[PDB]
């Protein structure tokens, strides 16, 4: 009443196949061939009625082997080639494509050191509609040839048919399974007819067959058929049925340029860390680097320049201005380069306050390079920071607003401005008006409220930082009010 | 390293008194006799080697006579069966 | 000291083995000298008789 | 030359592919164009996208991405000015995660290919050296970085939890990877790892694969390997799985042909292998013929008669010289111990006292003892009765006694595996269950290409259900 199944991609267990028996006479060569090559006399075909055959079981797909060939352990044979061995195949059900095949070659000895194939049979692991082989199978063994796993297989173990026994055996198995309607009086006759047909085929032909079996996976007394399926094969493509602005869809629109990403890693190699203390640029590259360092703060370096600024980053370390360029070569997404940038930054002969203003601009957002700017902006007179204050109050737009709202390399820029303001009342005077302009800016209140509230919290912070100051500082809070 | 160059070394336990150089010389003499015995064996081998080639030839030929006699038996039984089948087929025809 | 005692034993054993192999070759010679009595003529003629038989059977095979 | 323009419409898709079928198709496309595309296009353009697929969510695609990358990189006969570092700095660190991937097929596909990536990278560094010389890097420290980088991966694959990955590395290229270890470390860390595979007493294919590949590693390590490997080969000849013995005999054959077995050990092995000339298993029987004829061809004809024949004469019908020809020795072997007699002896509960009794019967047979009493423990008499009533000829008793050491050791090893059969008692049955893994079942009432195939299957099952239901009810 119900069909139970699982996807081949969900069943993450090793495929297993029983090598059953081998049924059928084995064609003996005429002694004429034994005279042609005498080593035939010692082959397993001639020495014993049943030789100690073995079965190889390579899983093929698209004409390629998916894994190494598993093989049946040794079993002695006397009157019947019968293995009852479940070969744990080297591939799992999710590893199998829709055209996976087992290539079961039967091997026999041919003197020392050399096996020879008795025959081979190839059966696809997925049936007509993607269900994995569900049970016992009798595979036609192609004689004297090694089982081929190319697609189409030249040695198929099954037919779509086209002969009596291939159809009558399927019906016989269906009848045994109870699928076919039982009728005792007919069966007792039709199976005698099939017996005659089979015994005729056994005489008029010398084909042999290899029984194999597949494990019927069970759970809670249910047996699940395995259906070839793919993770993501479950979703139909979300192709949009109409478009009117984007006429020429581009699939790589917002994807990372992997070719450029590859050139980063090679040209800006960190492994030169120990070599770059010794190796330094020569005459022709000295001039070239001096030219790059001289560039204006807005001249975005080309990849050739950015390369040279990294290759000799340990040389540029000796120049205050060169640090402005290095921090533009460093990619700030890559934790690899960033972890070296923040290292050489701490080794570099420090930049001046003119340069420190650059690091505060929008382009730089990594906290350790912003805080390092402050770590040099500190080393300038409050007379100067009084004039730059008009710009610096705007650089707070580029500052992390989360450190503001909860701030109620020691100091971020806002803390530094408020600190230096308490230390010199001339800054505290202007710092009030600049920030309060933003708080009164009804345009910011509507076009970018996040920035507007940042200034509001800058003013709440400054309101509180003065109240936390000395008696002479607290008076400034009341003076500004 | 000075011991092996002197050749004067012997077991510290006093198990023996012959020097290493005496034993090395005796080994070279034994190896010399090993060459002699092999060269003496090989001249005997060159005799047996010829008769064993013949013995293998006889045994190979006998194994081929056994094969050919069976091949003729097989060929005859196949021909006899085919003759009886042909006769029956002519009769049927 | 320990290396000297060890190397002396390694030579003593090598000597005794090499000497024993020489005695083995001697014993084998004592056997090969008796095997020289085997006749080559009668054996070779048996090959001729067998070769004649094979020539008969190979002709019958063609027939 | 327009392929550069075509490759741009291909590569622009490789980052947005949703389906596995298209991802695999894209890899065939790259491999089909790769021999035509210039070296600069392969390394600069194609390569970034091959590494991208090595990170794909589908394990088949990760496997095929590495498998394509290896074949694509093998085509680069020249080095671009800016790519001399691509192997240490970009390719190898970009696939190094695959060697420890969760999905076996990926690690398996890594083992199948690491032997070639390493060789390609080395040949690449070689071209870089030739380029530096023709243009006029610290080759020594780069080569040693590549070696240390390769060695780390080989040892990882040999330490893989699934034997199939170890076994795959063994057959695909362990003999060549040895160059990345060098003469000394190949023995210290590589060979010592392989010697550990023989400790697996339940996956005979891994012990088999050891003897298949060990000849390569031993030839590389040279003379140092003989004393370490010698006892492991004797274990192989006494293995619990007879195909491992066949592979052990094949290894000794190949090793003797290479002159790797020291002269005393060659004869020692022949003393242990000659008994196999009467073993019932033809694979072992002709394995012994293989080895022992190879011995007869490596040693002097003086030693063939004086040292090899004494070991072989008990099993030979006639003391034919020139056994160096495999055809000769096969023709003069005595009939082997019948497999029935062999199994009754080997399978017995206490094979020790059985051979003791038979050995005493040998003394009585050869005149070295006056007479022999019947066995003392009835289980031995019951076995003696079984063996003799099954047609055990006196020559088979002599041959069984020659196989004494093999049968005793092998029986002891077979028992030791039975002592482990409790660990796998659940897998020996005919059924395997989802209950253990908790995989979600799916069901449909019978009362993309994959999604359509499943619908066709369901339709077929509804029809085949109604067909049986109607016909049964109709009857």
């Amino acid at each position: 009443e119900k069909f139970h199944y699982i996807y081949s991609c969900d069943l993450d267990i090793n495929v297993q196949l029983k090598i059953g028996s081998l049924e059928g006479k084995r064609e003996q060569k005429s002694y004429k061939a034994v005279l042609e090559d005498p080593m035939l006399k010692f082959s397993g075909l001639y020495q014993e009625t049943c030789s100690d055959l073995y079965v190889t079981c390579q899983v093929f797909a698209e004409g390629k082997p998916l894994a190494l060939p598993v093989r049946t352990s040794y079993k002695a044979f006397s009157t019947r080639w019968n293995w009852n061995e479940w070969l744990k195949l080297p591939v799992k059900y999710p590893d199998l494509p829709r055209n996976a095949q087992v290539a079961l070659t039967i091997w026999d000895v041919y003197g020392p050191g050399k096996a020879v194939p008795v025959g081979g049979t190839t059966v696809s692991l997925f049936g007509k509609y993607g269900m994995f082989r569900q049970g016992m199978h009798d595979l036609k063994v192609w004689p004297n040839v090694e089982a081929d796993g190319s697609e189409p297989t030249k040695t198929p173990g099954r037919t779509s048919s086209e002969d009596q026994m291939s159809r009558l055996a399927k019906l016989t198995k269906a009848h045994r399974q109870g699928h076919m309607v039982k009728v005792d009086w007919l069966d007792r006759l039709t199976f005698r007819e099939i017996e005659m047909i089979n015994e005729s085929e056994k005489r008029s032909s010398n084909f042999m067959y290899l029984m194999v079996e597949f494990r019927c996976v069970k759970c809670d007394d249910k047996e699940y058929g395995i259906v070839y399926y793919e993770k993501d094969g479950d979703e139909s493509s979300p192709i949009l049925t109409s478009f009117e602005l984007v006429k020429v869809p581009d699939p790589q629109m917002s994807m990372e340029n992997l070719v450029e990403s590859k050139h980063h890693k090679l040209a800006r190699s960190l492994r030169s860390g120990p070599s770059d203390h010794d190796l330094k640029p020569n005459a022709a590259t000295r001039d070239q680097l001096n030219i790059i360092v001289s560039y204006p703060p807005t001249k975005q370096l080309t990849y050739e320049e950015q390369d040279l600024v990294w290759k000799f980053r340990y040389y540029l370390t000796n120049q205050e201005k060169a640090l402005t360029k290095f921090l533009k070569c460093v990619n700030w997404d890559l934790p690899q380069e960033a972890k070296q940038a923040l290292e050489l930054l701490g080794k570099w002969k420090p930049m001046d306050v003119e340069d420190s203003l650059e690091l505060l601009s929008s382009h730089y957002t990594n906290p350790t390079v912003r805080r390092y700017a402050v770590a040099r902006l500190r080393q300038a007179d409050d007379e100067d920071l009084l004039m730059y204050l008009l710009q610096l109050v705007q650089a707070l737009k580029y500052e992390n607003f989360d450190d503001i709202k909860n701030g109620l390399l020691e100091q971020d820029l806002c803390t530094f401005l408020i600190s230096r303001a308490c230390k010199n009342s001339t800054l505290a005077n202007y710092l009030y008006w600049y920030v309060i302009v933003e708080c009164e800016d009804q345009d910011t209140q509507q076009r970018d409220p996040k920035t507007h509230e940042m200034y509001l919290n800058v003013m709440r912070r400054f309101s509180q930082a003065l109240l936390k100051g000395d008696k002479s500082v607290r008076v400034m809070r009341s003076l500004l009010a | 390293a000075k011991c092996v160059q002197s050749g004067d070394f012997v077991y510290f336990d006093g198990r023996d008194r012959e020097r290493f150089i005496d034993k090395k010389e005796r080994l070279s003499r034994l190896k010399s006799k090993q060459e002699e015995f092999q060269k003496e064996v090989l001249k005997a081998m060159e005799g047996k080697w010829i008769t064993d080639q013949l013995r293998w030839k006889i045994m190979s030929c006998k194994m081929r006579i056994e094969q050919l006699k069976q091949t003729i038996c097989k060929g005859n039984e196949e021909m006899e069966k085919n003759s009886e089948g042909l006769l029956k087929t002519k009769e049927k025809n | 000291e320990e290396c000297t005692d060890t190397l002396l034993d390694q030579l003593d054993t090598q000597l005794n083995v090499t000497e024993n192999e020489c005695q083995n070759y001697k014993r084998c010679l004592e056997i090969l000298e008796q095997m020289n009595e085997d006749d080559s003529e009668q054996l070779q003629m048996e090959l001729k008789e067998l070769a004649l038989e094979e020539e008969r059977l190979i002709q019958e095979l063609e027939d | 030359n327009g392929l550069v323009i075509l490759v741009s419409v291909i590569t622009s898709c490789l980052q947005t592919l949703k389906y596995c079928d298209s991802k695999l198709a894209a890899l065939e496309l790259i491999l089909h164009l790769a021999p035509r595309l210039s070296v600069e296009i392969l390394l600069d353009r194609i390569t970034p996208y091959l590494l991208h697929f090595s990170n794909d969510s589908v394990p088949r695609v990760r496997a095929e991405a590495l498998r394509t990358l290896t074949k694509v990189l093998a085509l680069v006969k020249e080095v671009p000015r800016n790519d001399i570092n691509i192997y240490p700095e970009y390719i190898l660190p970009g696939i190094a995660h695959l060697a420890q991937d969760d999905a076996t097929i990926v690690r398996l596909a890594y083992a199948e290919n690491i032997a070639l990536l390493a060789e390609t990278a080395l040949r690449f560094l070689e071209l870089v050296q030739l380029k530096n010389l023709n243009m006029e890097g610290n080759y020594d420290t780069e080569l040693q970085a590549l070696h240390e980088m390769v060695q780390q991966k080989v040892v990882t694959l040999l330490s893989d939890p699934e034997n199939i990955v170890k076994q795959t590395l063994m057959e695909n290229g362990i003999t060549r990877l040895c160059v990345f270890f060098g003469r000394q470390k190949a023995n210290d860390v590589l060979l010592s790892h392989m010697i550990t595979f023989l400790n697996d007493k339940n996956d005979w294919h891994l012990r088999g694969a050891f003897f298949d590949s060990i000849v390569g590693v031993a030839a590389y390590v040279g003379w140092q390997s003989s004393s370490i490997l010698k006892p492991l080969l004797q274990q192989g000849l006494s293995d619990a799985e007879e195909f491992v013995i066949v592979k052990a005999l094949y290894a000794l054959t190949c090793m003797c042909q290479l002159g790797l077995l020291q002269k005393p050990h060659v004869y020692e092995f022949a003393s242990d292998i000659a008994p196999f000339l009467c073993h019932p298993n033809l694979w072992i029987r002709y394995g012994a013929v293989g080895f022992i004829t190879v011995v007869a061809r490596q040693i002097s004809t003086a030693d063939v008669y004086c040292k090899l024949m004494p070991y072989l004469d008990p099993y030979i019908t006639q003391p034919i010289i020139q056994i160096e020809r495999k055809l000769v020795l096969l023709s003069v072997l005595k009939e082997p111990v019948s497999r029935s007699i062999f199994d009754y002896a080997l399978r017995s509960k206490d094979i020790t006292s059985l051979f003791r009794h038979l050995h005493m019967r040998q003394k009585k047979r050869n005149g070295s003892l006056p007479d022999c009493p019947p066995p003392e423990d009835p289980a031995i008499a019951q076995l003696l009765k079984k063996l003799l009533s099954q047609g055990m000829t006196e020559e088979e008793e002599d041959k069984l006694l020659a196989l004494k050491d093999f049968m005793m050791k092998s029986n002891k090893a077979k028992a030791n595996i039975v002592d482990q059969s409790h660990l796998h008692d659940s897998s020996q049955k005919g059924v395997i269950d989802l209950a253990a893994l908790g995989i979600t079942g799916r069901q449909v009432d019978l009362v993309t290409t994959c999604k359509t195939e499943l619908q066709q299957l369901i339709q077929q099952k509804r029809e085949q259900c109604n067909a049986e239901r109607i016909a049964k009810q109709m009857m």
